[PDB]
């Protein structure tokens, strides 16, 4: 499993996406603080957890011979960024939570789960740690929206329709490079849908609702 | 809580069943969508025993499709089963039947060594293949069909297609020592397992499929065929009783002719309606009353509080286990599906 040549090329922008993603969740969790007063402290701790993951994944590029493409990654996330930027700037917290704690977290759970069995051993130990934190972050969105379910349901449905299609587009853009790191797109969709479905269920959506929402844009 | 882990027979059925129950997006998609689809609880079930005990259960769609095997999507098929079993466990289901090919995939791809599924470590005592009940039911169906048609089973020949299989080997053991079948034709692909089953029984002629059928008064179909084969009635004795226990059906066509009797193998009927609509999809004759024997085994384990992997692995089913599940099957109100006449 020679992890040199095109592996580093593919890794050049996959590693970038993971850095910028961990960055985006840091920002997004700090602004969610600014948005939900009686809960800034908890949101700052989760925001800090993102900080640490971002540094861990710089190391994996520094363990291989890789300098990430931060520009490609910022272009990768700009649609999700703009949607989070605009929901924040309109005070739409329910949309902000769906984007960050549901969509982005499940994107991370899927991505890392699929990564761990085919990483280099150094990257595997790091990824192994971060994945457990992402499950509790998703739990923040879940409990918030679960407690505020009736109030948030209509907006969750709208925000799912506007944002979940972006996951499919991003998973196709990044599809080729993901495969050469040993990551089948088909497994990524599946793990994403499993993680996303379970959160929607805990939030209080029914199976029929989940199956309609989870396949939107696909 | 019991669970029923199933799958559909083909993409076409997956579209129809998905076309029903709403689900417009799940019913226009091809193989690749199902290959990445997550397991889902799509039905909640309540069953009342003849004893009056009320149990509750859940149907889990694994999203496995037989076409995955023919398309060599072996890792896809492996994930469908592990994801479904993980899903049953996460929902706290005590005993779940691995219906149809989900148990075959489990054995054939050594899924036991993959019990680590994301967060979860699979607990195998929470699952059963349901195969002990299935083999018992199929044996009772041979017995009853023989009597219905005035055939003497002690002087008849029974070909078992998939004789070395988990279900097939159990059928053989019972047809031998409990029913006293005249002749047993053992039909399987792998020669070593055929030799070993013949030795274990102390009887039985091993014959490839194309030579077995013209010799058989009864053909029990319990093969792991993804697709199903076209048998011409002209190849068969008269009478010939075809008990097709395959899922998907081992008979890929409607075999009919003078002296030919076809019976859906490994199906039981309950004395009470069950509220649900999966067996409606499953194309039973009376879907409110009838179901696959493997699914009925999970209900039986739950009726009895036998929260264990009662049927597990391959070639491990005994006559004593078949008797125990059979006694419970009768007591809780289940009866083997019989030949339809008139
Ligand atoms: N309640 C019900 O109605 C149930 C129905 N079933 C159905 O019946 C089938 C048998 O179940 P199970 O015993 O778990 O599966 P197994 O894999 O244990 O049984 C299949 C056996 O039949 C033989 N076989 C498979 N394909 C062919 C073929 N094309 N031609 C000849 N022989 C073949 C194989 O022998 P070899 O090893 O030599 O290849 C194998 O040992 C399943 O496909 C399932 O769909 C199963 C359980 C319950
Ligand atoms: C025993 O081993 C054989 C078990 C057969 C496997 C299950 C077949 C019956 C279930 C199909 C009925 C309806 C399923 C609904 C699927 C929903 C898809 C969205
Ligand atoms: C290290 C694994 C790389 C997987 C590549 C799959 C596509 C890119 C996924 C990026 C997900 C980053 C999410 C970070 C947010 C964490 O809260
Ligand atoms: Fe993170
Ligand atoms: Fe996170």
């Amino acid at each position: 499993d020679f992890q040199s040549e095109s592996y580093k090329d593919a890794y050049s922008r996959i590693n970038a996406i993971v850095i910028e993603g961990e960055q985006e969740a840091f920002d997004n969790y700090n602004r969610l603080a600014e948005m939900l007063p009686d809960q800034r402290d908890e949101l700052h701790k989760l925001a800090k957890m993102e900080q640490r993951h971002m540094k861990g994944f710089m190391a994996c590029g520094k363990n291989l011979s890789v300098t990430p493409d931060m520009g490609f990654a910022q272009k990768f996330f700009e649609r999700l960024h703009e949607n989070f930027k605009a929901a924040a700037a309109e005070g739409k917290v329910v949309t902000c939570l769906l984007i960050q704690s549901l969509i982005i977290e499940c994107f991370a759970i899927a991505a890392y789960n699929i990564y761990i069995p085919v990483a280099d051993a150094f990257a595997r130990k790091i990824t192994e740690g971060v994945v457990r934190d992402e499950y509790l972050h998703r739990n923040f969105g879940e409990e918030w929206l679960k407690a505020n379910f009736d109030a948030s349901k209509a907006e969750l449905e709208e925000a799912n329709r506007q944002n979940l299609p972006l996951v499919w587009l991003m998973l196709n853009e990044v599809a080729d490079d993901a495969r050469e790191l040993g990551m089948e797109r088909e497994s990524l969709v599946e793990d994403f849908m499993i993680a996303y479905g379970e959160a929607l269920e805990n939030i209080g959506f029914t199976t029929r609702e989940i199956m309609r929402m989870s396949a939107y844009g696909l | 809580m019991f669970g029923l882990i199933g799958h559909l027979t083909s993409l076409e059925q997956a579209r129809d069943v998905s076309r029903r129950m709403g689900y417009d997006e799940y019913a226009d998609q091809g193989l690749e969508f199902w290959s990445s689809a997550p397991p889902q609880i799509v039905d909640e079930i309540t069953v009342t025993s003849a004893t009056g005990k009320v149990i509750h259960g859940r149907y889990i769609e694994s999203c496995f499709l037989p076409e995955m095997l023919a398309a060599r999507r072996f890792k896809t098929a492996t994930r469908k089963v592990l994801n479904a079993m993980s899903h049953a466990q996460k929902h706290g289901i005590d005993i779940s039947a691995l219906g149809g090919f989900t148990s075959i995939i489990f054995e054939n791809f050594d899924l036991a060594s993959l019990r680590q599924v994301r967060d979860t470590t699979l607990e195998f005592e929470r699952f059963t293949t349901g195969n002990t009940h299935t083999a018992y039911v199929i044996c009772r169906q041979v017995e009853a069909a023989a009597k219905t048609l005035g055939i003497d089973i002690t002087q008849a020949t029974v070909a078992v297609v998939g004789a070395t299989g988990d279900i097939g080997s159990a059928v053989c053991r019972w047809l031998d020592l409990k029913l006293g079948v005249g002749d047993l034709i053992l039909t399987a692909r792998n020669q070593e397992r055929l030799d070993n089953l013949q030795a274990e029984l102390g009887r039985g002629k091993i014959l490839p499929l194309e030579a077995a059928l013209p010799e058989a008064d009864f053909i029990v179909w319990v093969a792991s065929m993804p697709q199903g084969v076209v048998i011409d009635p002209a190849t068969l004795k008269q009478p010939c009783v075809l008990i097709d226990g395959g899922y998907p059906k081992n008979l890929g066509s409607k075999v009919q002719g003078e002296g030919i009797y076809v019976l859906n193998g490994g199906v039981v009927e309950h004395c009470f309606d069950i509220d649900w609509q999966i067996m409606s999809a499953a194309e039973m004759a009376r879907p409110e009353r009838q179901m696959f024997a493997c699914f009925a085994e999970a209900m039986l384990l739950e009726f009895e509080g036998w929260h264990t992997n009662f049927s597990w692995g391959r070639n491990q089913i005994t006559i004593e286990k078949m008797e125990a599940i059979g006694e419970a099957s009768v007591r809780h109100g289940f009866q083997p599906l019989a030949l339809a006449i008139e």
